């Protein structure tokens, strides 16, 4: 390689070189937690 | 056919249209970039050339343009887009690039009226042209895009009718610093004039809306929240309404506790007149709020508060679903439901919840926030009286209603009224803690007024500051900084004005200040941790255990420099009670860090010399004041690698710190599995917290099966949040 | 309680200090059998500077709204509901803003 490594100065080039809620509650699954 | 058409300076003066000027202006900005393009600035502007364009339309376009290329790809246009801004607010403000002297300025600025006029009288030319010396203007170059933005939308001084930018960045930091120590003795002023100048500047210390675009200007009002407490009568009424619009007109964002207004139906003046209810009240609150601030820097808004067991909260509830009539919804305000322990039983129970006006339980209302066995007490009394006006509903349809307004609206918040007085560094008995703010991070005390200049009423207020987590390298660089933020504060508050005389007295009797962090997430990356996992449990307790340490220390020396605050004993840590000691214990299921400071050394120290500051440690959400250091805001993780945040002109891209090195490292908000592990880690937060945190719960209805979000969940959350102490709850995103 | 006059006529001035006493003047009278005549004609128009430019002001109709949640606020349980008629000068520079507020179309804004 000649010159220093560099991004592509104009990418735009590649375009033209290519082709609710579930309302159900457990009350019990509930009562089994501890404030 | 060559049309030579001609482009407006600057100056008004006309010259040929000159390519090369925009293509020097864009290569300037790109410089030491990595992986940018002038030529693509250029095409993707799209500029229109007519004979006769402004040079001014020119530049704001091309920044709009490069605005625009802000990607993943090209993270590095944050800064060439900052750039191009930063270089316009320049020409906006000077007519050239480099900004005059400190002092020149300060003199043309106190002249036309944009500065305060005692800059002039307590500092002298000799000492403004030695402040210039620690003004290092190249720190302009420093800001991303969206913090220039936040700077030119916001902060910087200008004037809101002709869109006239006056002053620069470096400015702004200078300014604030020196108006803050402006009272200082001369021996030490400028010692922290500049110390807390390269605080700022260097992104060290966030500094708050109010106080970036406030301190240096005639109007004096830089505390970002206030709390009004209304009773139940047309005098307190009509004193809130007052206050409120009092205080919207200067920066500020209110709390409002309507609770103690009696429910629709009650009888008036023993019979003469129908209690025409809650809402008519709300809507004459909601107008207040509404009613000025609209052209400021920001618009006026506000979050009232009401107990859960409430007769009307089945109404209250609705107001801001968007369906019904317009007689029972006041949309353009947020609502926080207050829940205690008692509460929550009844729904884990499967029981009842019955409803009362506060106006027919004598003694419940109070007992409510200071006395949880009073409360369970006359509340159970209260249910068997059958001459006293109830409603009963099922604990699980109420609760159900409230978390389905809540995740419609995203703005029904919940306070645990028990933690916010069980772990307060307030004696209930004395100055409880009724109510919350906009945000849902400051719990201070407040009295109800009987008049606008009522001198024993008590409106809360409470300064803001942060740390920014990814700024320090060592917890230990907290105690200085502490240090530059408490006593920046402190001072603020006897150098800022108050007007309404009852909020004058909170402030000067408590001086409750609030202080948090910014960049948590990205300061959990550079520790390899994360948010649901719970692997920055003991990292967050190592964490904030220093925060709340250093701010102690900060305060309790200040306290012995001139003296604590005049109601210091009425707090909790008079009697040498500290939140180490009144957190919520379920906290050591989920954290086993020890403590690493000398708490019992400051134990002591606070009993002999006691606290400047009765508050001292908030977490606010600083939405907008992060933006500023490019930060992921408050504790909260970032939407995405480049988030879209809202703004004056448009879309804002923010690019999260050290994207490139750390992208894998961060936890995006929708790549959590759930709350949690976030929820976890604000309760560890708050062990240390004197107020609370503005904690938000997100769901992402595709993670659940049928996508629809379990009614089942939202409660196991609710549920979890207060197992581990946490005072609010604030936003509840939902994804899409 | 001893309030017999039916009409009662409040006029506001250019100022957050009149406004916030106009609003509580009215409340307290509403509340007490009697029909309101405001005057907010002095009130500057939209767009005029704030305190020499610090805040762009947002017009009389964001204060008119003001007003209106004061009569509505508590007087409907009585005797009779509060009822208020406002007042402007036809050269007012919002006047065109001001004839439709009435008008059943348009956003609530
Ligand atoms: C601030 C700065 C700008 N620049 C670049 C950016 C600008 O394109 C240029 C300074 O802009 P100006 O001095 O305004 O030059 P101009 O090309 O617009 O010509 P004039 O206004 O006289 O008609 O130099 C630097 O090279 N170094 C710097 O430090
Ligand atoms: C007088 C009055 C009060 N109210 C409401 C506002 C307050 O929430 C509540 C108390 O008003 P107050 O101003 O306390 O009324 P009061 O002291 O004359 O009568 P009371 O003995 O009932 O306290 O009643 C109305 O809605 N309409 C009215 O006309
Ligand atoms: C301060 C302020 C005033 N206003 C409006 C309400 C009044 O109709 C009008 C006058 O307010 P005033 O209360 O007269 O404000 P001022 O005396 O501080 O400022 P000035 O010197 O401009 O009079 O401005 C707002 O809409 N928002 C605000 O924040
Ligand atoms: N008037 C008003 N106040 C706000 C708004 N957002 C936040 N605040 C106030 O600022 C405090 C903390 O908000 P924060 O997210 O830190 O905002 P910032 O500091 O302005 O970036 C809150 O408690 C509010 O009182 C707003 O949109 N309008
Ligand atoms: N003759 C010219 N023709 C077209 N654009 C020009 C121009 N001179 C300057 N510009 C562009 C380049 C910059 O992006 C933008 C602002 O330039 P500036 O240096 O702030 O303004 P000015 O040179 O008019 O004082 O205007
Ligand atoms: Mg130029
Ligand atoms: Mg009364
Ligand atoms: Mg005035």
């Amino acid at each position: 390689l000649p010159f220093q490594t560099r991004s592509n100065p104009i990418p735009w080039i590649n375009t033209w070189l290519v082709s609710q809620i579930d309302s159900e509650v457990d009350t019990d699954d509930l009562s089994n937690f501890q404030l | 056919m060559n049309q030579n058409l001609l482009v407006t300076k600057r100056d008004g003066s006309t010259e040929r249209i000159n390519l090369d000027k925009i293509h020097r202006v864009l290569d300037w900005a790109a410089e030491g970039l990595h992986n940018v393009s002038i030529s693509q600035v250029e095409l993707r502007s799209h500029i229109q050339f007519y004979d006769g364009i402004k040079t001014s339309d020119i530049h704001e376009t091309i920044i709009k343009a490069a605005a625009d290329l802000i990607s993943r790809d090209a993270p590095d246009y944050q800064y060439l887009a900052a750039r191009l801004a930063i270089f316009h607010l320049r020409k906006k403000a000077y007519g050239q690039f480099e900004p005059p002297a400190l002092y020149d300025h300060v003199v043309k600025m106190v002249e036309m009226g944009k500065y305060d006029n005692h800059l002039l009288e307590d500092y002298t030319e000799e000492e403004f042209k030695q402040m210039d010396t620690f003004i290092d203007h190249d720190r302009d170059m420093t800001f991303s895009y969206a913090a220039v933005k936040q700077l030119e939308g916001k902060y910087l001084v200008q004037n809101r009718v002709t869109g006239e930018i006056y002053e620069s960045a470096q400015f702004l930091y200078i300014l604030v610093a020196a108006c803050l120590f402006s009272n200082y003795p001369r021996e030490t002023r400028l010692q922290y004039v500049k110390r807390f100048y390269d605080a700022v500047s260097t992104f060290k210390i966030s500094l708050p809306t109010p106080i970036m675009s406030g301190v240096r200007t005639p109007t004096r009002q830089f505390s970002s929240c206030v709390l009004i407490e209304c009773g139940d009568s047309l005098d307190s009424i009509n004193a809130t309404s007052s206050a409120i619009v009092k205080y919207v007109s200067q920066r500020a964002g209110i709390g409002i506790n309507a609770g103690r207004i009696r429910a629709l139906g009650s009888p008036i003046r023993g019979g003469e007149a129908f209690h025409t209810g809650c809402i008519p009240f709300y809507k004459h609150f909601q107008t207040a709020v509404k009613s000025c601030s609209q052209g400021g820097v920001r618009g006026g808004a506000a979050t009232l508060f009401y107990p859960m067991w409430h007769l009307e909260v089945e109404s209250l509830l609705v107001l801001k679903n968007n369906r019904g009539v317009e007689g029972n919804r006041v949309r353009h305000m947020d609502y926080g439901v207050q829940i205690n322990k008692l509460m929550y039983t009844r729904l884990l129970k499967g029981e009842d919840i019955t409803l009362f006006s506060p106006s027919d339980v004598p003694g419940l209302y109070d007992a409510f926030f200071a006395d949880q066995e009073e409360f369970e007490r006359l509340y159970t009394k209260y249910e068997k009286d059958d001459s006293i006006r109830k409603q009963r509903v099922k604990a699980v349809e109420l609760f159900s209603l409230m978390m389905q307004e809540r995740a419609s609206t995203g703005r029904i918040y919940i306070q645990n009224v028990d933690h916010c007085n069980t772990h307060s560094p307030f004696d209930p008995a004395i100055a409880p803690v009724r109510q919350s703010n906009l945000c849902l991070e400051i719990a201070l005390p407040t009295k109800p007024l009987n008049d606008v200049n009522d001198e024993n009423g008590e409106i809360a207020l409470c300064t803001l500051s942060a740390f920014n987590l990814g700024a320090i390298n060592n917890l230990d660089e907290l105690e200085e900084l502490a240090i530059l933020a408490v006593r920046a504060l402190d001072a603020l508050l006897d150098y800022q004005d108050y007007p309404i005389p009852a909020a004058k007295r909170g402030a000067m009797g408590r001086r409750t200040l609030g202080i948090g962090v910014i960049n948590f997430a990205y300061y959990l990356a550079k520790h390899g941790k994360r948010y649901s996992d719970g692997s920055a449990n003991n990292l967050t307790h190592k964490t904030f255990e220093a925060i709340q340490y250093y701010l102690l220390k900060a305060s309790n020396e200040l306290a012995k420099e001139q003296g604590a605050c005049p109601w210091f004993n009425e707090t909790t840590y008079a009697k040498g009670i500290l939140p180490i000691d009144t957190y919520k214990k379920d906290l050591d299921t989920i954290a086993n860090e020890p403590l690493h400071y000398d708490w019992e050394a400051l134990r002591e120290s606070i009993k002999t010399h006691g606290l400047r500051n009765s508050t001292l440690s908030a977490l606010m959400p600083s939405e907008t004041s992060s933006q500023i250091s490019n930060a992921t805001n408050g504790i909260e993780p970032p939407r995405g690698y480049v988030s879209i945040k809202a703004s004056k002109d448009g879309i804002l891209r923010q690019v999260v710190p050290d994207y490139e090195h750390l992208h894998d490292a961060y936890e995006l908000l929708w790549e959590m599995p759930g709350n949690d592990g976030y929820l976890q880690l604000v309760g560890i937060m708050q062990k240390f917290i004197d107020q609370s945190i503005s904690a938000n719960t997100n769901y992402d209805p595709s993670r659940f099966p049928s996508g629809k979000v379990p009614m089942q969940q939202l409660l196991k959350d609710l549920l979890t949040a207060y197992k581990f102490g946490v005072k609010t709850l604030y936003y509840q995103n939902t994804r899409d």
